[PDB]
């Protein structure tokens, strides 16, 4: 249960070469200890592939790059020997138990509990395919509705290990069927988070916030990642979705976050960023924003691909907030608050304005920054005509097809 | 994929016995599928797939961050640079 | 463990300190929860004047 994600989390951080020197070498230690002790032997061969062009590599049976920036990476032959031994052993033991459960009738509850143990071993060693097969026999013998739901979650978890978002998605359709058959609120919370993490793994965060702000209140955890880890993810999803008034309630005034405090780096930076967006201290906003890039977005698996998008958005919001409270600004005032140069400021605005969330122009000549307001009845007219343009396209499109019939 | 919603027009139109002949006639006008030339010229294609992952090979929602690089690295330099000038002005 | 050995009005004070802890952790959702439990142990009429002042 416990190494299955924790080894993957550190192993992802270790892969990157776009992390800090220090953070990669701390991770590397946790990964390596856990291969030898827990018998993560096949996923360890797998992980030598996953760098490749990224550095660190120093393996004895698998490729190396010219630049080893790590040495808490080693392949040993003892690892391979062990595999062979341990494999046969676990397999032999349980098998015989299964045959014994066949001789004297006991096989409904106990043979499925034996096959649950077989998929956990299979899962331990990093085989999604053969874990799933064993977890398949568990179903066929007739068991409680509770047990059946617990098993499907485990299988979907093996999807996260190889960081395959589609493998997660497909399995979690089946849980949606059984969830109301058991009718539990306990395994529904697990569902909320399981989904939480899956929605966080894909681009769109709108669903994520909703599931994960709830997952602060009541959490039940069977092969689901730590409560400080879940808190961090929730602050990210809050920021994205919500605006001032709402935001302030949800993720600053939660009793749950306020009792958990900050003690670790990741939680700390994310938390301080969130108060500064609300409180209009824009000075201290950019040091927190930069900390958020290194310590929060990138070592995370479910935000490595959404890190670029999240920071870019953040720059858009904070400047856009400022703009809502202004009709005119000066270039220097605006630049000073951020703690950048006027030249540099024009440059960052000039990527963001065409696409537009800022709703501003800059008069370079009078030395002001001017703010245009299309919010009136004009705004509401533009909203409707566009939504209507689509209805007209669809009506046309289906209609030509039936008129042809 | 195609104009409008590509998903709305694929189910509107599907194979009947009448339709099958017309598919061949259309194909044969230019000749072929016109989708064998790109594999031959390049002799295994080499697309934009390196820049990021919202590139040409993409199967998830686009983030629109392939038309622009990561400016966060740049910003680390811009922030420090400002502090030093500011200090003795 | 002393709640099976519930007979003492000296459990009033323990609930009161738990209330103070959540007060400076600055959540008053949980502050109230322990305050309710303080009023329940002090519903016993054999409590000193000083603990009730608390």
């Amino acid at each position: 249960r416990v190494p299955n994600y924790e080894v993957s989390e550190k192993a992802f951080l270790l892969t990157q070469s776009k992390v800090s020197i220090e953070q990669r070498k701390e991770a590397a230690e946790f990964v390596l200890a856990k291969i030898k002790e827990e018998e993560m032997a096949p996923y360890y061969k797998y992980l030598c592939e996953e760098y490749l062009v990224n550095n660190g590599q120093s393996d004895l049976e698998h490729d190396e790059k010219s630049d080893s920036l790590n040495e808490w990476i080693k392949f040993d032959q003892e690892l391979y020997n062990e595999l062979c031994k341990k494999n046969e052993s676990k397999i032999k033991e349980l098998n015989e138990k299964i045959q014994k459960l066949e001789e004297d009738d006991e096989g409904e509850l106990e043979q499925a509990q034996a096959w649950i143990n077989l998929g956990e071993y299979y899962a331990q060693i990093g085989d999604k395919d053969n874990a799933e097969k064993t977890l398949g026999k568990s179903l066929s013998k007739a068991i409680s509705t509770g047990a059946k739901i617990d098993v499907m979650l485990t299988i979907a978890r093996l999807g996260f290990f190889y960081n395959d978002q589609l493998y997660v998605k497909e399995k979690l359709e089946a849980v949606n069927s059984m969830i109301e058959k058991g009718g539990d609120w306990e395994r529904r919370n697990r569902y909320k988070t399981y989904y939480g993490i899956h929605c966080l793994a894909v681009r769109n965060f709108k669903e994520a916030a909703k599931l994960l702000v709830d997952s602060l209140a009541t959490f039940t955890s069977i092969e689901l990642t730590s409560y400080e880890s879940i808190a961090t993810y929730a602050s990210v999803t809050g920021l994205f979705t919500l605006e001032r008034t709402d935001l302030k309630s949800k993720v600053i005034d939660s009793p749950e976050l306020l009792s958990l405090i900050s003690t670790t780096a990741a939680l700390q930076s994310i938390s301080s960023l969130t108060i500064s967006l609300y409180a209009s201290d824009y000075a201290s906003y950019f040091p927190y924003l930069l900390e958020t890039y290194a310590n929060v977005l990138i070592p995370c698996k479910y935000l490595n691909r959404h890190a670029d998008f999240f920071v870019r958005e953040m720059r858009r919001k904070v400047y856009a907030q400022l703009l809502e409270s202004y009709k005119t600004l000066s270039l220097k005032s605006m630049a000073s608050a951020f703690g950048v140069s006027v030249a540099f400021l024009d440059n960052d605005l000039g990527k963001f304005i065409p696409n537009k969330q800022l709703n501003c122009v800059i008069d370079r000549v009078n030395g002001i920054v001017e703010t245009n307001r299309p919010d009136n009845k004009n705004a509401q007219y533009h909203l409707l005509v566009k939504q209507g343009d689509g209805l007209l396209t669809k009506l046309q499109k289906y209609g030509a097809a039936v008129r042809l019939t | 994929m195609s104009t409008d919603v590509a998903a709305a027009q694929a189910q509107s139109k599907i194979d009947l016995t009448k339709k099958k002949n017309e598919e061949i006639n259309k194909k044969s006008l230019e000749e072929d599928d016109e989708f064998e030339d790109f594999p031959i010229d390049t002799w295994a294609n080499g697309e934009t797939i390196k820049s990021n992952a919202v590139t040409q090979t993409n199967i998830w929602e686009e983030n629109w961050d392939d038309v622009e690089v990561d400016d966060d690295f740049t910003n680390e330099l811009k922030a420090e640079l400002d502090r030093y000038k500011r200090e003795n002005q | 463990e002393f709640k099976k050995l519930d007979d003492k009005p000296s459990l009033v004070d323990v609930h009161l300190l738990e209330s103070k802890v959540y007060h400076k952790l600055r959540n008053l959702a949980k502050s109230k929860a322990s305050l309710t439990a303080a009023r329940t142990a002090a519903n016993s009429i054999y409590c000193p004047t000083q603990t009730v002042a608390e």
